[PDB]
Parts: structure tokens; C-alpha cells; sequence
């Protein structure tokens, strides 16, 4: 179940990107955070889990 | 099943690409046009964040121009989805004119059932928690009255 | 048990060498002059400096400071005799003298998180920022007991005496009884100096007579005592015995040499220093600099009057920049404490917290003589909303609870932000109440900018690149040593050079024939002395006040 | 870190973990604790709008 474009999206989280430690104050978030929507009645979030 | 796990996090160790000061300024040239089409500003800060892990992906030691192609596809599926199912006359004038310049008597037209008049008003009951919980902090003579003295005291 | 001692030689050698330091005949007297000053002020506690009983008896000093409780009430009854001996009307007068420590103390001057257990049952000196304070009641110290049946009196120190030997009813003598004032106040180290990765400490202080009134919450004060504990496991706490107030006023020289006009513009380069990643808005961050900077202190004795606590609050679209200037300015902020939105803990005010009575100061009050940054403007409830107006006003906060009647300075500035609630443009509306601040007292502050996301495609090409750059593959400190120099220096402004930057004001006025004008003398003094201030000059120069003309200017577009 | 059923949390929490998201970092907003611990944590919202 669920679409092959969602499971795209899982990959690029866990991998994650880079936290640019800059000398000039505060560094850069460098952290994406996804929102898991859609249809419901698909028993949904016992398959995030 | 274990295995799978360590190859995942041991990339995040290694690599650790930037920000390509040669290879962007041939790719902000896109992100012009892009911009064109809050909504915009957050959109380059995202999008950059997402294609560092491509790199990651592939031992890159730098950003290419290929990654920016793969995040057109992740846009794709966001342009349908910021439908939510732009305007600002609709926002809050519509609430402030029929709110004392249409209805003057006032009567029955309390906060128990003023719900049903923001139905024509294409406005569901969960926008309008948004508008009828904050209306106290617009200062409204009116709401204050009847919101607070019947709250308690009856 | 009532078993006594008979001439302890070790009392009687401490008493007789205090008295010897005390009879300062062969000097000029100089501690003889200060007991008569205080016997002529009517006070009962002679300071002393530590450095002096060095000089005088190193082997004295090194008890004193190894051991408190003992070598503390033999010199509080030396104290005694020498003023009896001088005068002894004053001391018939009195019951009992006290005796307080000041000065420089080598290894025991130590900060809340430095005092550890280690120094249990040792004097010390301790220094940070009141953070609770509680109302003064007396508690009892030597209660006299008559018994008109049995003609008898019982006295005791410190289960209250209710009853006789044959329990007979007992009634107190209480004007034979005395008793002293106490009050419980906590401390946490100074902001710049307290790391915020490790946990805080907090340390209790017990005030003696003559001391509940000397320090109020939100002050900084030096605390010096005893430090016991009350009865496995033991509760620290540090009676004091003297407590001062603070007043919050080695490359001088390559300071210097940066202030001079020959070279180049400081000012100009300067204001860019502080926002780094932030692309634009130059003419905000001139303001910004110049919140930082300005004077805070006048010569008020007793009262009040004008002052420099006019702040700056910036409105406009997410992710605009509008969030991450404050955590710029936070980030190298001297003096500065963070705090946003709720801020659950009384943001202005005690609460009077229960359940102990505590009295804890808020963000505003430990911000004191500093800069406050506050995010989510409109996350702060009414209450606060409310509160928070009267603390710009007078420059105090005023506290009325239950019995709970307080003084706080607020000689504080704000640097507020909050998003438009729902307003996404926000030019058809004057922002005086499309902001989501609802009162008109908006205009109290000192500038109000909006940042909409304007149709400006020429600027959008460099925001751009701008965030690309950043990398630096190949100055914080500089302004930190600047604002302490400034800090010094008060830039006196002058009349004659004042009027030409006066005469445009009405300019300014007239601008609208072609939102309130009446409060604007108020801003161009602090914008005019600021700018002074970057050239640490002490006489305002027409130039530098012309660019703060032209920052009105453009503050109203 | 899997969120499940976030629109069903306290807000007591959410007033603080606005900020954390962005800043990396968890603050304490009590009276005179300063103690900000490291919160770089990725998020994973998984709840029903």
C-alpha cells in the first residue's frame, strides 16, 4: 500500500542533509521535517510505523 | 533486517557536502524564474536542505545541477497539494461589513447561532474558531458585552 | 546542659587583638572615625575591610576566613567594648552589635555555580541577580516568660514555653523580650556569565536586621557570611552579615585607533556587522545597532525623570528575516536575557508563587539595565499585555498582591517581534491595529517597520545569491569591546549644533500635506546620541545627528 | 523522532516545541533557568488534519 511518489519522500528524511557549521553566529538549520498526510480508513499509521 | 539500518547512517558520517560557490550561480539563474512562480521565500530555503541529501546519496562532493531536476518532482506533487481542498477582500472585510452595517437589530443573531450565517458565507466552523475566538482581542465593543457577562453570571 | 566555660584563652587572645586593631590610636584613627560616624548616624553595624586585619595580623585573618561561627561573635563582642569604652550611653542603649566583612578576598570570592559544597562552614562572597524574595516578618529571638503565681521569669534562646514546672499558666513579657527582622531571598549567576548547557544554581540567603530593606528583587548585589546548613541530607543556606549594591555601569588602544574619522566610516560598515545572513534591510539594522546603544543613566537622587527605554519592535512576513534578527542580536547581546511568547513565570510580574512566599522576577526584571528580546508578541496574554504597558511608562514595574506590595527598576528596552496573526500584506489597514495590538499605545514605541514581500524582482536576484555565498570557504568580538567604551561616555548634547537638526522636525511634520508626530523629539534625542556614541565622542556632531534625521525619514516612508 | 497523534498532544508542550523545531534546541521557560539542551533532532508528523 501507498503511492510510489510518498515512498520517495521517506528515503530523503532519513538520510538528511548537512548542518553548515558557521563561524558567523547562529549556523543553518540544514533539517528537513515532513507533515504524513492523506486519506483515512487505510489503516494509515500502523503502516508509518 | 539490521544491516539495512547501519548503511543509512553510516553516509551521515562521511561526505558532509556544502554550497557550491561555482556551480549555484549557474543554478540561481532557474531559482529567478522559479521564484516568479511566504509561500516563495521559504521555498529555496527548503528545497536547498532537501537536495543535500542527493549528494549524500551518491558520494558527491559537491551539488549538481541533476539534483535540482530531482526536486522539480517533489514540487509536482506539492503544486496540487497547496490547493488545501491569494484573495484579501474576502478575508476580513466579509466578517467586519455583515457584522454591524447589515444586521442592526442584533436580535437572535447571537454568538449561539451566528454559526449558521457563515455557512452562505462559504466560511466553515473551523476557520471561523480562527476569527470568533480572537474577536475579543479585536476589541469590539458589541462581542465583549455579550460574550463575558453571560459567561458566568447569567 | 548548662555546664560553662571559665576564660577561654583562645576567645580572650582574639578579643584582645580585635580591640588593639579597632584602637586605632597611633594611625589617625581612621576605623575610630568611622565608629563615631555611625554612632552619630544611629547604625549598629561596622563594616570592615579584610585587607586591613592582613596587614595588621595575617594569622587573624586566616582563622577569621578558615573558621566563622567563633572567631565572628568574639570580634562582634570586641566591637562591643571598644564602643562601650568610647561611648556608654550607646551602648546601654543597644542589645547586641553586628559586625559585617568587605573588600577582596582571594580564593572565597566565588559565583553561584563555582560555590560548591566544598566551602561548607567557611565566609564567602557571592555575586549574581536576586531572583525571589519574601515579605518581612520578625521571628523571635529571646522570649521572657512571668509567672504571677510562682514570681519566677524564664528566658530562652535560639516547643514554645507554654507551661510551667507544675504547669502553671504563663504569661510573656514582651517588651522584656526582643526580636529581630528576617527575610529569605534566593541568587543565579550574572546572564553573560552562567553557561546555559549546564544546570543553574541556586543558593538561599538569610537577611539579618538592618538588611531586609537594603535589596530588592532584580538588583545585583554581593552577599558575605557564614555559610551552615540547618539540620543524612543538609539544606545549604548563608546567613549574611553585609550586603552592597552593584549599579550595572586591555585593548583600549586598539580600540582607539578603530574611532578615528580619517580612515574611514565606522558607523557605516558597523551596522552591517551585526546581521550577517541577512540580506537587505540595511536602514533596519542601523536601528538595530542603535537599540544596543544610548544612554540609561541620569543623575536621579531620589525620584525619576526622563529616559533612554524606548524600543523597537519589527512587524512583518515569515521567514522574512523578521525571526531570525532577534537570535543575531541575542547571540552577541551584552547583558541580555532571552524570553518569548508565554513566558509562563510572570513575564513583568511576581505571581506570588504558593505552595512555598516566593516573589519570582520576571524576564523584564532580571533584564535589568540591558536589552530585552522578545519573540511572538502576540502570544502574550491580555493580562501581560496589560501589565506590560505600565512597565514602559514610568520605567517601574508595581506589583499588588495579597499583602505583597513592590518596588522593581525596569531600566529596561524591548526588541519585540510578532507576526501579522492572519494579515499577510497589511498595507490596506494602518498597522496600528492590523498588527493584531490592539491598543492605540503602539505609538509609545520608538519604530515600527513592515517588511512585505513587495513585487521587487531586481532585489529578488540578490537575495538569492546572497544566501549562496555564505559558505566562506576562505568580527564578533570587536563590537562587544565597542559598547562597553560607550558605555562610559556621555555625549552631551549641545544646543547650538541641536537647533539645525531641529529645524527639520517640523519638516517632518509637514510631511502629511503633501502616525504621531508629537513623541518624535523624544526618539531623535536618543537616535542623535547614539550615533555619538559609535565615535565615542562627548559632543554631538552635526553630521552624525543628520543621518538620525534621515532615519526618521524613512522610519515613516 | 515519529510523532504519532500530534494533533492529540498537550499544548502545554507545544508553547516550547515551535521553537525547538526550528532552533535545534529545547528552552526552558521557567522563572530564571537559562538550560538549553541540544535538540537537533529531526521531526516525523504523522496525525490526522
Amino acid at each position: 500500500f501507498g503511492g510510489t511518489d510518498m515512498k520517495k519522500a521517506i528515503a530523503c528524511l532519513l538520510f538528511g542533509g548537512s548542518r553548515k557549521r558557521l563561524p558567523d553566529g547562529l549556523t543553518r538549520r540544514g533539517d528537513i521535517n515532513l507533515l504524513m498526510l492523506g486519506d483515512p480508513g487505510t489503516a494509515k499509521s500502523q503502516l508509518l510505523k | 533486517l539490521a544491516k539495512l539500518k547501519k548503511f543509512i547512517a553510516y553516509c551521515r558520517v562521511k561526505c558532509g557536502p556544502r554550497l557550491s560557490a561555482e556551480a549555484a550561480e549557474k543554478l540561481k539563474n532557474r531559482y529567478i524564474i522559479m521564484r516568479s512562480g511566504p509561500i516563495t521565500v521559504r521555498q529555496l530555503e527548503a528545497i536547498v536542505r532537501i537536495a543535500e541529501a542527493l549528494s549524500k546519496m551518491k558520494l558527491q562532493p559537491f551539488a549538481t545541477e541533476a539534483d535540482v531536476e530531482e526536486a522539480l518532482r517533489l514540487f509536482q506533487v506539492s503544486t496540487l497539494d497547496a490547493a488545501l481542498s491569494q484573495e484579501d477582500q474576502e478575508m476580513l472585510s466579509r466578517i467586519e461589513k455583515q457584522l454591524k452595517r447589515r444586521f442592526a437589530i442584533g436580535s437572535q443573531v447571537s454568538e449561539h447561532s451566528i454559526i449558521k450565517d457563515f455557512t452562505k458565507q462559504k466560511y466553515p466552523e473551523h476557520a471561523i474558531h480562527k476569527v470568533l475566538q480572537l474577536m475579543l482581542r479585536r476589541g469590539e465593543i458589541q462581542h465583549r458585552m455579550q460574550r463575558k457577562v453571560l459567561y458566568r453570571l447569567k | 546542659a548548662g555546664t560553662v566555660v571559665l576564660d577561654d584563652v583562645e576567645l580572650r587572645e582574639a578579643q584582645r587583638d580585635y580591640l588593639d586593631f579597632l584602637d586605632d590610636e597611633e594611625d589617625q584613627g581612621i576605623y575610630q572615625s568611622k565608629v563615631r560616624e555611625l554612632i552619630s548616624d544611629n547604625q549598629y553595624r561596622l563594616i570592615v575591610n579584610v585587607n586591613d586585619l592582613r596587614r595588621k595580623n595575617e594569622k587573624r585573618a586566616n582563622r577569621l576566613l578558615n573558621n566563622a561561627f567563633e572567631e565572628l561573635v568574639a570580634f562582634q563582642r570586641a566591637l562591643k567594648d571598644f564602643v562601650a569604652s568610647i561611648d556608654a550611653t550607646y551602648a546601654k542603649q543597644y542589645e547586641e552589635f553586628y559586625v559585617g566583612l568587605e573588600g577582596s578576598f582571594g580564593s572565597k570570592h566565588v559565583s553561584p555555580r563555582t560555590l560548591t559544597s566544598c566551602f561548607l562552614s567557611c565566609v564567602v562572597c557571592v555575586e549574581g541577580i536576586v531572583t525571589k524574595c519574601s515579605l518581612v516578618r520578625p521571628k523571635v529571638v529571646r522570649s521572657v516568660h512571668y509567672c504571677p503565681a510562682t514570681k519566677k521569669t524564664i528566658e530562652r534562646r535560639y516547643v514554645y514555653p507554654t507551661k510551667d514546672e507544675e504547669n502553671n499558666p504563663l504569661e510573656t513579657e514582651y517588651g522584656l523580650s526582643v526580636y529581630k527582622d528576617h527575610q529569605t531571598i534566593t541568587i543565579q549567576e550574572m546572564p553573560e556569565k552562567a553557561p546555559a548547557g549546564q544546570l543553574p544554581r541556586s543558593v538561599d540567603v538569610i537577611l539579618d536586621d538592618d538588611l531586609v530593606d537594603k535589596a530588592k528583587p532584580g538588583d545585583r548585589v554581593q552577599v558575605v557570611g557564614t555559610y551552615r546548613c540547618l539540620p543524612g541530607t543538609f539544606r545549604t543556606v548563608l546567613i549574611a552579615c553585609n550586603v552592597k549594591q552593584m549599579s550595572k555601569d586591555e585593548d583600549i588602544a586598539k580600540i582607539k585607533k578603530f574611532s578615528k574619522t580619517r580612515s574611514k566610516d565606522i558607523f557605516d560598515q558597523l551596522a552591517k556587522s551585526l546581521a550577517p545572513s541577512i540580506h537587505g534591510h540595511d536602514y533596519v539594522k542601523k536601528a538595530i545597532l542603535c537599540l544596543l546603544l544610548g544612554g540609561v543613566e541620569r543623575d536621579l537622587e531620589n525620584g525619576s525623570h526622563i529616559r533612554g527605554d524606548i524600543n523597537i519592535l519589527l512587524i512583518g512576513d515569515p521567514s522574512v528575516a523578521k525571526s531570525q534578527l532577534l537570535r543575531y542580536v541575542l547571540c552577541t547581546a551584552p547583558r541580555a536575557i532571552p524570553t518569548t511568547g508565554r513566558g509562563s513565570s510572570g513575564v513583568g510580574l511576581t505571581a506570588a508563587v504558593t505552595t512555598d512566599r516566593r516573589l519570582e522576577a520576571g524576564a523584564m526584571v532580571l533584564a535589568d539595565r540591558g536589552v530585552v528580546c522578545i519573540d511572538e508578541f502576540d502570544k502574550m496574554s491580555d493580562m501581560d499585555r496589560t501589565a506590560i504597558h505600565e512597565v514602559m511608562e514610568q520605567g517601574r514595574v508595581t506589583i499588588a498582591k495579597a499583602g505583597i506590595h513592590a518596588r522593581l527598576n525596569a531600566r529596561c528596552s524591548v526588541l519585540a517581534a510578532a507576526n501579522p496573526v492572519y494579515g499577510r500584506y497589511d498595507q490596506y489597514k494602518t498597522p496600528m491595529e492590523n498588527i493584531g495590538l490592539q491598543d492605540s499605545l503602539l505609538s509609545r514605541f520608538d519604530l515600527l517597520f513592515i517588511m512585505l514581500d513587495q513585487m521587487d524582482p531586481e532585489q529578488d536576484r540578490e537575495i538569492s545569491d546572497h544566501v549562496l555565498r555564505m559558505h566562506r570557504y576562505r568580527s564578533a568580538a570587536f563590537m562587544k569591546k565597542y559598547i562597553h567604551v560607550a558605555k562610559i561616555i556621555k555625549p552631551v548634547l549641545t544646543q547650538e549644533s541641536a537647533t539645525y537638526i531641529a529645524e527639520e522636525y517640523s519638516r517632518l511634520r509637514s510631511q502629511d500635506s503633501m502616525p504621531v508626530t508629537a513623541r518624535t523629539l523624544e526618539t531623535l534625542i536618543r537616535l542623535a546620541t547614539a550615533h555619538a556614541k559609535a565615535r565615542m565622542s562627548k559632543t554631538v556632531d552635526l553630521q552624525d545627528a543628520e543621518e538620525a534625521v534621515e532615519l526618521v525619514q524613512y522610519a515613516y516612508f | 523522532v515519529c510523532i504519532d497523534e500530534f494533533d492529540k498532544m498537550r499544548e502545554d508542550d507545544r508553547v516550547a516545541i515551535h521553537e525547538a523545531m526550528e532552533q535545534q534546541t529545547i528552552s526552558i521557560a521557567k522563572a530564571g533557568i537559562t538550560t538549553t539542551l541540544n535538540s537537533r533532532c529531526s521531526v516525523l508528523a504523522a496525525a490526522n488534519s
